[PDB]
């Protein structure tokens, strides 16, 4: 079989640039390669078929090249509606096609560190017998950021979930929440609840925390 | 015109079954490689099964012996019969016409299939209290099924608001938070209320959020 | 005289699976164990017949069909199989009585950067009947409006090229295939073993 890899994963670019996405097959698949655009909530649009052929009605700025193992989707002048996710798919084993993982093209912006905020469980939710501790990283660019939970300076692993907003309409920033979920019984038994954020716009990791009586 | 028009997904318990429907117009599904493709939340495109113009079929390892692709050429419709459904199959299902070397050029709009044994349940709204600029918000916890809508002060508060997407917990229940940043000077003087609506359970909640001590 | 199995097996060029070749063997003697007694072959399954009990048997006609496909496609040269090859290229009857022989030919049939000589039919409207042979090059009509000889939306050229690259894994390499079919009619049987 043929697995597919995509190079950038996430790529930052501005209106008018020449953006280049890469794709690669575990085998030599000739020109049996197709490119797709996808936006949140909609279906894939076929952009390039047979590695170079521009599809009916797709703007001329979409060039496609490559053959064999490595391929390239090129956009000659990135447009405002071009910000999306681009996949490659292989036809060699048609009709059992495998797709790539994707490259997301977001809107480039000056680097912007997160504003970090920590929220202890409400006294109201503690009656229900479970505790939710929230960490917010607000208005950050670029999308890549790392949140570590420490409870009493011991790092937590399988107890947190994250969520991120689509890129702001006007910030072009991202926000991220992380929720650490314990039982009241557990939460009772520890003092320092801390949230440590590493990001490219922070010189060292920022830690915001609280103690249980405060 | 050229279009695939899908229908037929929704809620179903594990072990139940559904029947997806791809109404073709602008191509003949009996003259085509017609595939079903699914996309798990945030996870990209995975092929599920094929209908060869000649009538042979293939399936993905996972669905093999639980799903059944079929067609009815009088109605020009592709069909997917999903039996013995499991929570993993939870995704959006597209139908497409695979033109192979020429690409997958025609996709249906997608229909969403949620497999869950969860009872439908309205959220609890807990306050995320304030402690320059201050941040506050609402934990919209333990609801099902999607979706939920959050606004602040009934529409009078929009700047600096972020309503994150839901996560799905190991309970089969969704939860999300909505936050907003406001001047810390308004903290003792400006009323901040979050308005949570969840139609599947006919639940509306408001919650004043204020500092504690 | 001996049967021309040499001309079929050792032929300098093999056909594209879609226009598979058929050599009919008649009035001759054949040693079918000097075939099976070669380790040269990667598949040598016989259905309806035993490969040893072959020099003990006469037939009225033997048929040597040959073509090239991909190694992952050799599974479909078997009774009861589906996929681009079996459905649109070369089908064997459910009651097949014969032998399918195949050997890897990466050294002879893949050129650096692609051998675009060998082709397979990618588009058809209906599966082939057994031992049927479709040589049409007409534009394939996937729509309801006709195509009139031009590639375009819903109008597909029906033959494509296996891009044989010699570096690929063994699954996507060329394999040469000879299908030996043994028929018994009510007429003087002329193809005997010794
Ligand atoms: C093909 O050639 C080799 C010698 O180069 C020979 O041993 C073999 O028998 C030949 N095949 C047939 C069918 O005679």
């Amino acid at each position: 079989d043929i697995q597919m890899t995509q190079s950038p994963s996430s790529l930052s670019a501005s209106v008018g640039d020449r953006v280049t996405i890469t794709c690669r097959a575990s085998q030599s698949i000739s020109s049996y390669l197709n490119w797709y655009q996808q936006k949140p909530g909609k279906a894939p649009k076929l952009l390039i078929y047979a590695a170079s052929s521009l599809q009916s009605g797709v703007p001329s700025r979409f060039s496609g090249s490559g053959s064999g193992t490595d391929f390239t989707l090129t956009i000659s002048s990135l447009q405002p509606e071009d910000f999306a996710t681009y996949y490659c798919q292989q036809s060699y084993t048609t009709p059992l096609f495998t797709f790539g993982p994707g490259t997301k093209v977001d809107i480039k912006r000056t680097v912007a560190a997160p504003s970090v905020f920590i929220f202890p469980p409400s006294d109201e939710q503690l009656k229900s017998g479970t505790a939710s501790v929230v960490c917010l990283l607000n208005n950050f660019y670029p999308r890549e950021a790392k949140v570590q939970w420490k409870v009493d300076n011991a790092l937590q692993s399988g107890n947190s979930q994250e969520s991120v907003t689509e890129q702001d309409s006007k910030d072009s920033t991202y926000s991220l929440s992380s929720t650490l979920t314990l039982s009241k019984a557990d939460y009772e038994k520890h003092k320092v609840y801390a949230c440590e954020v590493t990001h490219q716009g922070l010189s060292s990791p920022v830690t915001k925390s609280f103690n249980r009586g405060e | 015109e050229v279009q695939l028009v899908e229908s037929g997904g929704g809620l179903i318990q594990p072990g139940g079954s559904l029947r997806l429907s791809c109404a073709a117009s602008g191509l003949i599904v009996s003259s085509n490689y017609m595939s079903w493709v699914r996309q798990a939340p945030g996870k990209g495109l995975e092929w599920v099964s094929v209908l060869y113009a000649g009538g042979s079929t293939d399936y993905a390892g996972s669905v093999k012996g639980r799903f059944t692709i079929s067609r009815d050429n009088s109605k020009n419709t592709l069909y997917l019969q999903m039996n013995s459904l499991r929570a993993e199959d939870t995704a959006v299902y597209y139908c497409a016409r695979d033109a192979a070397v020429y690409g997958i050029d025609v996709w249906g709009q997608g229909t969403t299939v949620t497999v869950s044994s969860a009872s439908t349940k309205g959220p609890s709204v807990f306050p995320l209290a304030p402690s320059g600029t201050a941040a506050l918000g609402c934990l919209v916890k333990d609801y099902f099924p999607e979706p939920v809508t959050v606004s602040w002060n009934s529409g009078a508060l929009t700047s600096g608001v972020h309503t994150f997407p839901a996560v799905l917990q190991s309970s089969g229940l969704y939860s999300l938070s909505s936050v907003v940043t406001v001047p810390s000077s308004s903290l003792g003087t400006q009323t901040y209320i979050c308005n949570v609506n969840h139609k599947p359970s006919n639940t509306k909640v408001d919650k004043k959020v204020e500092p504690k001590s | 005289n001996l049967c021309p199995f040499g001309e079929v097996f050792n032929a300098t060029r093999f056909a594209s699976v879609y226009a598979w070749n058929r050599k009919r063997i008649s009035n001759c003697v054949a040693d079918y164990s000097v075939l099976y007694n070669s380790a040269s072959f990667s598949t040598f399954k016989c259905y309806g017949v035993s490969p040893t009990k072959l020099n003990d048997l006469c037939f009225t006609n033997v048929y040597a069909d040959s073509f090239v496909i991909r190694g992952d496609e050799v599974r479909q040269i078997a009774p009861g199989q589906t996929g681009k090859i079996a459905d649109y290229n070369y089908k064997l009857p459910d009651d097949f009585t014969g032998c399918v022989i195949a050997w890897n030919s990466n050294n002879l049939d893949s050129k650096v950067g692609g051998n675009y000589n060998y082709l397979y039919r990618l588009f058809r409207k209906s599966n082939l009947k057994p031992f049927e042979r479709d040589i049409s090059t007409e534009i394939y009509q996937a729509g309801s409006t006709p195509c009139n000889g031009v590639k375009g939306f819903n109008c597909y050229f029906p033959l494509q090229s296996y891009g044989f690259q010699p570096t690929n894994g063994v699954g996507y390499q060329p394999y040469r295939v000879v299908v030996l079919s043994f028929e018994l009619l009510h007429a003087p049987a002329t193809v005997c073993g010794p």
